[PDB]
């Protein structure tokens, strides 16, 4: 027998590479720089079809993937790139004299009516302006003998760039594609935990459209599991691992800001403006989110039973979040421009003992759990990104209506030989929002040069 | 010869089959090693990372006398310690994907025993022309 | 073959001539496909676009066994519905530039009929060497 | 004509030897013309400059019918005014590094006498196949 | 190099060379003004009398 | 100051129109229509090929 070489051999090695972006065609009908996807990403097509393979069995793993870290770095650098031409503020670090924002013969509890001296476009001249600021954006100035003088929450650590009103925060889906010489393996097992062997593997060029949704303590508008609720963790024994629950059926949440704000432009310096809140044209109402109570109770009982699969003798308790700063202990998301921070202590308050209770014979089929939300504008969003951003206000009431498809739980510390082993919501590292979407995919390098013995002699 | 190509099974459809069935379809994996589009500086390297790899596979087969994308058999003796297996229990049941797991420990020195001089039988051929 | 090269006619001087006269001069159009200089990030693309387009033409001729920049004749049968023309009324009066207008609609399915069976004759030549 | 490859002598170890000794070890200088790593925009050019050069040497040897990294003997008549030297006083004592100092003035017009007609002997092979 | 018997269609009003040259001259002219002084303290009030 | 902030043109750079030759990359060619009566739209019966305009 003699050695004989072959070119074109399907042999794989998992390796690191630079995957690139693909977006759907209709976003290219819009103008440039509206979303980062339509500006430079390649036009995708359904021609690279999903192709099921033979008898291949391939190992997959989530918790040490490189696609999630690369996507996190891309989203950080791309959101940093989108804030470069926008106004950097900087003459808004003046002293703000904030009186009560008595909106038509009655005070508001969230907003202060702050007046400040702006330098105009003529730099030796100044004019007095006013704006209504949310109280999370406003810190009292010092220990001096004046309780009516305030400050922005910045200027102590950084200077915030106002987000441009012509760019949008809409999550256009992103397809991650491997370069030539590489392939993307997709695990098609419906009962797939996320770690271990997959016995139904396909090869794709460009991944399915991942929504870059930024959200804590819940997962919004994500993909749905095929047949059952899938509970993923790196190791369920360790308490410090975020338990990602993936729901088979979504729960519709509807969120709103009812009070009729307006937008007021203040010209700061030469040819650039600062957009702030003017009057509230109407009456003062509570910004809130609504979840159906029966469906959420049913979803929590189902999360109870596939949590009881791993804890066989114990009941399942849900407790409220651990507390701290409002950016950590609240469901933080973006309801079409305005950053909501909703209180979740009404959702995660209950227990499941082992017996399923049907949703029939309800007190009312239209009962709803209502969460009360605060709204921010100065967003300390990330790190190494140009770490803050002022979100300009949007006029009118706002509503958004989305689907909950996942949960990010966390088990409490082990004590008292506890019968319940309670769980709390968690968030703060954003990779877990995109790790729950890149669970099927892996990237492999093709090594097409192979060696085999045969009877051929040259 | 015949000037014709490939099969319709797609890029990796022969994975999981036999070594005989994946001795077919070899044109398809070879054809899909080059493409081109634009997403800036992150994607420009993803252009050249194709070419920098692909010409490497055109180096070794250009050296071994193969000079293409094909079956290329040699006259270098197969050391029996590499596989210790006959032809029928390799070619009719095993997959290339799992054959590589056994052979890739030794592929460096098999490439290493495909070393010293193809050049001397570019000289002996010249000795068939210049001298004979 | 002979060890010689191009012609002196320049890059596209055979355009407008016959298919016989443009069956000459073929080396010059294949020789001017690579160059290199620098005008920054706008021109760096114009470097790599020289290579990504060149090696693709080195793919297909490597697929079809031609393996070079030359006249390469096959034995895939010509379907008469593609041209419905004899040899002398193609090669002695027509230009390649206007022949491509007639053949370009069917060139994709001609390449599709150039996508079946090269790998099996490489296996057949392996059978001729090994079994015979 | 054999499966084997390059020798262990290193990248330029045959420099300073004879023309016959540097007729060996050609495979090593042929092997080390491609590599790749990253130091940004200064080094990214040092990636593509490895390709723009290398394919140029894959152009001319593809033009002349050589089509590889090997000895390629042609049948263009050597004009005696180029060297005015016999074979034994060229091959047994001289080095390539000092032979290039004598031939490099004339390599362009050697390419100017490797200039005119490879395509018509490809046509001669096509006439030997088709007409004969 | 003059060619043979070729007849070729040409058109100005939808060429891509002119739009690319316009974009190049825009971007190059923008690039040439980056290291220069941006003024900005000249937005003061100017008291302008007659330049007798 | 009502719309933008002007940057002063540097006194060491010049506004002189140095001629620019536009060249196609390798694998492309530039066709030049040599008809003297050419309107600008339509067929040209005297065409040459050039690398740099
Ligand atoms: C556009 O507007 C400009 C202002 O916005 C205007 O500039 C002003 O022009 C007026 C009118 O000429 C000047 O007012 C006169 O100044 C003279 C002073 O002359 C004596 O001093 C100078 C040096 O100047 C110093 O003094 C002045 C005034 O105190 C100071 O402002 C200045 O900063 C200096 O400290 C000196 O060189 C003179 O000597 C020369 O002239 C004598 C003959 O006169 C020669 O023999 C000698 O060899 C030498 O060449 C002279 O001794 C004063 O006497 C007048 O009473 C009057 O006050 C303003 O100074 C000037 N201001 C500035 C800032 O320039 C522009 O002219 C106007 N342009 C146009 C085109 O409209
Ligand atoms: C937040 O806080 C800001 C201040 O920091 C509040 O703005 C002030 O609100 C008060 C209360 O309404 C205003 O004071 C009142 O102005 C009456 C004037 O009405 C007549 O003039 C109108 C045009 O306004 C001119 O006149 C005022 C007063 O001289 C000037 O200050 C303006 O700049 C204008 O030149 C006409 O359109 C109208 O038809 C009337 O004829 C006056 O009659 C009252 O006695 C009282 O002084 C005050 O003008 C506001 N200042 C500014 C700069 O807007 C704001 O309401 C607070 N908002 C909330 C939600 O709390
Ligand atoms: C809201 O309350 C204020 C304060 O009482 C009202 O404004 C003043 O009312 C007092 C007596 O109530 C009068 O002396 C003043 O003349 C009023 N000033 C003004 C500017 O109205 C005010 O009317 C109440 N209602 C609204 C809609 O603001
Ligand atoms: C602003 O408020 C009005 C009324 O408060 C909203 O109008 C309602 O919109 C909902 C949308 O689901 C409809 O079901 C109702 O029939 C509408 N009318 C009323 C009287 O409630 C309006 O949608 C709000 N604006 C935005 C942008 O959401």
């Amino acid at each position: 027998l003699w050695v004989t070489v072959y070119y074109g051999v399907p042999v794989w090695k998992e390796a690191k590479t630079t995957l690139f972006c693909a977006s759907d065609a209709r976003a290219y009908e819009k103008e440039v720089h509206n979303v980062w996807a339509t500006h430079a990403c390649v036009p995708t097509d359904p021609s690279p079809q999903e192709l099921v393979l033979g008898n291949v069995t391939e190992n997959f793993n989530m918790w040490k993937n490189d696609m999630v870290d690369q996507m996190h770095e891309d989203i950080i650098s791309l959101w940093d790139q989108s804030l470069k031409p926008c106004v950097k503020l900087t003459p808004l670090c003046v002293t703000l004299i904030c009186s009560n924002a008595t909106v038509k013969n009655g005070t508001v509890e969230e907003m202060k009516n702050c007046s400040f001296n702006t330098t105009t476009e003529i730099r030796d001249k100044e004019k007095k302006e006013y704006a209504l600021f949310y109280k999370p954006d406003i810190v009292p100035l010092s220990e001096t003998n004046n309780t009516s003088e305030y400050r922005l929450i910045n200027c102590n650590t950084s200077a915030c760039t106002q987000a441009c009103p012509k760019v949008t925060f809409e999550p256009i889906p992103i397809h991650y594609c491997a370069p030539a010489g590489y392939a993307i393996l997709k695990c098609n097992d419906e009962t797939f935990n996320g770690t271990g062997p997959c016995s139904n593997v396909s090869t794709v060029q460009c991944t399915h459209g991942i929504r870059p949704v930024v959200s804590t303590q819940l997962l919004l508008n994500g993909s749905l599991a095929e047949k059952e609720i899938v509970i993923r963790s790196e190791n369920l024994t360790n308490n410090a691992k975020i338990i990602i629950v993936h729901l088979h059926t979504p729960v519709e949440i509807v969120c709103t800001r009812p009070n009729n704000n307006t937008r007021k432009s203040v010209r700061i310096g030469p040819g650039q403006t600062f957009y702030a809140t003017g009057d509230i044209i109407g009456d003062i109402k509570q910004a809130h989110c609504n979840i159906s109570e029966e469906k959420w109770n049913d979803t929590l009982q189902k999360v109870g039973i596939e949590l009881q699969k791993h804890f066989p003798n114990k009941t399942i308790k849900y407790n409220q979040s651990a507390g701290g700063d409002m950016e950590i202990t609240t469901h933080s998301f973006n309801c079409g421009g305005e950053f909501f921070y909703c209180n979740t202590s009404n959702l995660f308050n209950g227990t499941y003992n082992g017996t399923y209770i049907s949703t029939n014979s309800s007190a009312n089929s239209t009962s709803t759990i209502t969460l009360q939300c605060r709204i921010k504008q100065i967003i300390n969003m990330w790190q190494g990104v140009g770490r803050c951003m002022y979100a300009p206000p949007i006029a009118g009431n706002i509503t958004c209506r989305s689907n909950i498809t996942g949960l990010l739980l966390t088990r409490d510390g082990g004590t008292n030989s506890n019968e319940t082993e309670t769980f709390r919501p968690a968030g703060g590292d954003m990779r877990d929002n995109w790790r729950s979407e890149l669970y099927k995919y892996k990237v492999v390098k093709i090594e097409p040069l192979g060696v085999a013995p045969t009877r051929c002699k040259r | 010869a015949v000037g014709i190509g490939a099969v319709f099974l797609g890029f990796l459809g022969a994975a999981g089959s036999t070594m005989g069935a994946a001795s077919m379809t070899l044109t398809v994996q070879a054809r899909n090693l080059l493409s081109g589009t634009v997403w800036g500086i992150k994607q420009l390297q993803a252009r050249v990372l194709a070419v920098e790899r692909y010409l490497r596979d055109q180096q070794l087969l250009g050296i071994w006398g193969c000079s293409g994308k094909l079956i290329c058999c040699t006259n270098v003796p197969w050391n029996s310690s590499w596989s210790n297996r006959n032809l029928s229990e390799i070619w009719d049941n095993m997959t290339w994907l799992q054959w590589d797991k056994e052979i890739s420990n030794y592929t460096q020195i098999i490439y290493g025993l495909l070393e010293e001089s193809q050049n001397q039988q570019e000289k002996n051929e010249q000795d068939l022309l210049a001298l004979d």
